[PDB]
Order: structure tokens, then sequence, then C-alpha cells
């Protein structure tokens, strides 16, 4: 009798909880602060931003500092969860074509310095599309440090039509400090980061057509929305509500070279053979925090019905709940009735 | 990966259908065939006799079923059908919206009903 255990590590934050919850109770941010002259992890780092230099070990959704990376973990288990890891099964999540030398890190890691039991390492992406009741359809997870589009049929994902764009939520949050310096705003020091990224969220959206909403928003300043600041001080946005976001589909705004969000998807689908494809344009599903902008759905059905076949039926499907879409389709993969059989044990590992 | 339910299905030409309960495979009364709350997620395997046996596996999602059930019954698809050694062909159903292969399982056509069992989260 016991209950597994729900990691969803991400660049920005990590997400941790128990199967069978709708939820994750846990939500932190994925970073490490160590003395600048043993470490922190997460909200108490930020709090010690002063006294400890500050590293993110997951990058573009690879784990890539490990040691700080069994930091998150040590934290995830015994300071947000106060679970015993060597008691539990635990479902850990990996980016879309992380590699398998990575993958075989973090199993050694979690056999071999936390004793998990036993332990099932899944794909972000896939669990999102069981998340929305599929198992056919192009997932579009955008996240705080990178974007994948991922098609995947009858349960599995194609490995060679998966693409990566490195553009994500954090390069929005960097643009929008960028732009805010039109209007005298010179938001630069981490914790200003931090409060640049609730801006964001709080008051950005995706016009439903660039061109047009620069003109109408020229008209008047019925754009314009305020913010009040940790220091009583009140800011106003204006066209940078959606210029932001628009670098999601003009990665030209970021001085990258890259394809936009709607172009990536279309050439994910296009590395799929024909006979498929019509299930994948009917099934788009977003996922992650990048996602969540209003007007994100209305926008990508616009552009992709453009590039698509004229023939093909698009379906944008954006989740309420899309923010923690990997996480649930963890808790509820793991609660399933066949996850003992899924999962890897200890005994096993450890004889090879 | 089996299952005491995955051991029996797809043995013999017939209609099997399972209703998601708290995360797991439950066989629905044959009684109550064709009829399906609107509250619940439902998994249902067909097999054809040809020599060999061909399989379809439909879920079919109730506009008030709960995120767990919808997600199971995917996940459960997926799992028979590798049972199945991926031979079957998985389509997902909408209450409302089903395919006439479907809808044609049924001689009394299908029908719905209000209520559910209650959702696993
Ligand atoms: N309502 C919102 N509107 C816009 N952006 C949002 C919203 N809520 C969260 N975000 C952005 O989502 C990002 C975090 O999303 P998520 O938690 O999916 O990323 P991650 O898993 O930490 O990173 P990755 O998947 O890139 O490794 C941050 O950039 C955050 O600002
Ligand atoms: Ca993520
Ligand atoms: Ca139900
Ligand atoms: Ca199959
Ligand atoms: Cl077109």
């Amino acid at each position: 009798d016991v209950q597994a255990l729900v990691v969803d590590n991400g660049s920005g934050n990590v997400k941790a909880g128990v199967a069978g919850d709708d939820a994750p109770r846990s939500v932190f941010p994925s970073i490490v602060g160590r003395p600048k002259n043993d470490a922190y992890v997460g909200d108490e780092a930020q709090t010690k931003r002063g006294i400890l230099t500050l590293k993110y070990p997951i990058e573009h959704g690879i784990v890539t500092n490990w040691d700080d990376m069994e930091k998150i973990w040590h934290h995830t288990f015994y300071n947000e969860l106060r679970a015993a890891p060597e008691e539990h099964p635990v479902l850990l999540t990996e980016a879309p074509l992380n590699p398998k030398g990575n993958r075989e890190r973090m199993t050694q890691i979690m056999f071999e310095s936390f004793n998990v039991p036993a332990m099932y390492v899944a794909i972000q992406a896939v669990l999102s599309l069981y998340s929305s009741g599929r198992t056919t359809g192009i997932v579009l997870d955008s996240g705080d440090g990178v974007s994948h589009t991922v098609p995947i049929y009858e349960g599995y994902a194609l490995p060679h039509a998966i693409m990566r764009l490195d553009l994500a939520g954090r390069d929005l949050t960097e643009y929008l400090m960028k732009i805010l310096h039109e209007r005298g705003y010179g938001f630069s020091t981490s914790a200003e980061k931090e409060i640049v990224r609730d801006i964001k969220e709080k008051l950005c959206y995706i016009a439903l057509n660039f061109d047009e909403e620069m003109k109408t928003s020229e008209q008047s300043s019925d754009i314009e929305k305020s913010y009040e600041l940790p220091d009583g001080n009140i800011i106003t946005v204006g066209n940078e509500r959606f210029r932001c976001p628009e670098a999601l589909f003009q990665p030209s705004f970021l001085g990258k070279e890259a394809a936009g969000i709607h172009t990536t998807t279309f050439n994910s689908i296009k590395k799929c053979d024909v006979d498929i494809r019509k299930d994948l344009y009917g099934n788009i599903v977003l996922s992650g925090g990048t996602t969540m902008y209003e007007g994100i759905g209305e926008r990508l059905t616009r552009d992709i019905t453009t590039l698509a076949p004229s023939t093909m039926k698009i379906k944008v499907v954006a989740p309420p709940e899309r923010k923690y879409s990997v996480w649930i389709g963890g808790s509820i993969l793991s609660s399933l009735s066949t996850f003992q059989q899924m999962w890897i044990t200890k005994e096993e590992y450890d004889e090879s | 990966v089996e299952h005491p339910e995955f051991l029996k299905a797809g043995k013999e030409p017939g209609l099997q259908i399972w209703r998601v309960e708290k995360f797991d495979l439950v066989p629905v009364p044959p009684n109550l065939y064709g009829d399906f709350f609107t509250g619940d997620a439902y998994v249902i395997l067909k097999t054809v006799q040809l020599g060999n046996l061909q399989y379809d596996l439909h879920y079919w999602l109730g506009n008030e079923c709960s995120q767990d059930e919808s997600g199971a019954a995917a996940i459960f698809t997926v799992q028979l059908d590798d049972y199945l050694n991926g031979r079957a062909v998985q389509h997902r159903e909408v209450q409302g919206f089903e395919s006439s292969t479907f809808s044609g399982y049924f001689k009394s056509g299908l029908k719905y009903k209000k209520g559910g069992v209650a959702s696993g989260f």
C-alpha cells in the first residue's frame, strides 16, 4: 500500500505532489543558491539573493547542473512534500528528445542517491496529451525555457517530427523588460525581472491580427492598463501588452532567426506521414505556462489554417488547467491500476 | 503490462465495454450496453473474426466526465492496444459526435443518461 510521488521539473518551476491529486501541492522556482563566499532552493533562495549566487539547473528543459539538480530533488522530497523518497515510487518527467544518457543520469541519482524503490520516467508532452483525454494529437508545450511541438500517434510520440524552439516565457519576460524602456522604465535586476514576469502574466495578450491591433491601439488610450508595483508606484502598459507575446509568432522581434510557433507546429505535422496529418491538425493541444495568453487559440487557429492545406480541419485545444497539464497527466498515469507494471524497481536497476 | 480485464480482452468476436471507475477499468453490466452515463468515460473493444482477429478500440467521453476519467480512458486505450501487440485501431468518441462505426455497434442506437460514478480526483 503506497502512493506514488509525481515530480515535473521545469526550467523555471518544479511541480510536485502525490498521485491522485488534481493539481500539484508544491510549485516552486527551479533555482539553487549557494553562498557568494550549503545550498538553498526555490523561494528561500530568492529571499536570500543578496547572500547567494543563484543558478538554474535546468536549461531549455534539459538537466545541465547535476549537483544543483540533486539539491532541487532533496528540497522537493524533504522540505516540500516531507516524504521519504526511499519509501515511495516516483514518477519523474523529462523533456521531448532528452538524451538517453541524461535519463540514465537522472535514474542513477534516483536509485543510488535517493534510494527510490521504483520509478518511471514520462515524456512531458505525452502526459499533457493524456490529460486532455487524447491518444493522438500534436502538443505545443511552451514553458519558461523551451517550447516543443510533439506529434503523438496512438499514445506514442513520433521522435523524427518533434521540434524544439528555445524561445519561451523567460525570453518574453526579457523582451517586455526591453520594450518598457520606450516608456522610461529600467527594469534590469533579478528581482525586477520577477516583477516584470508578473506584469506580463497579468496584462499581456495575443492579438488576433497584429498589424490591425497596432493600428487600433494607436487610435485611443483604451489599450492602456495599469499595474501596481511593490513600491506602490503604478505603471501603465499599452501596446507592449500584445507586442510582447507577438514574439512567439515573430521571433525576429527578439533578434532570433527561428520560425514562430505557428510555422513550427505546421512543420512538425508535415514531418508525419500524410495519412495521419488530419488527426494531428484536428487535435492541436496547448500545454505550459506560456500558452496561457488570452487570444492564443484564436490566433493559432487563423495562422495554422492559413499554412495548412485547405482540406484540413484545424482545431486548437486550450485546456483551462494547461499550466499544470504535465503534472496532472502524471498524477492520472501513476494512479492507474496498471502503473505497478510500468515502473523499474531499484532491485532490477541495481542488478543491471 | 497486463491486468485481469486485459487478460479477457479480445479473445472472441464480440463487444466489450468497460467504464473508468476510480482509476480502474470495470466491466459494464451487459444489460446496460448502449446506454452511457454523461458523467463518465468508457473504453470499448470491438473484436471481429476475419482467419485472425481485428480490433477497434474506442474511448467514449461523456460531456460531464471528470479529467481523471477521460485521461484514464485514453491511457487504458493505449495500454490495451499495446497488450494487443499494437494491432488495434484507436478511436476517440465524444458524446453526441460519435462515429457511425461506433453507433453501429448498438442495435438500439446510442443513448445517454444523467449521472455517473464519482471522480477519482
Ligand atoms: N497567465 C500567464 N500568461 C502568460 N505567461 C504565463 C502565464 N502563467 C505563467 N506564464 C509563464 O509560463 C512560464 C512557466 O511555464 P511552465 O511552468 O510551463 O514552464 P517550466 O516547466 O518551468 O519551463 P520549461 O517547460 O520551459 O522547462 C513562465 O515564463 C511564466 O511567466
Ligand atoms: Ca515544463
Ligand atoms: Ca464520473
Ligand atoms: Ca494500434
Ligand atoms: Cl490554407
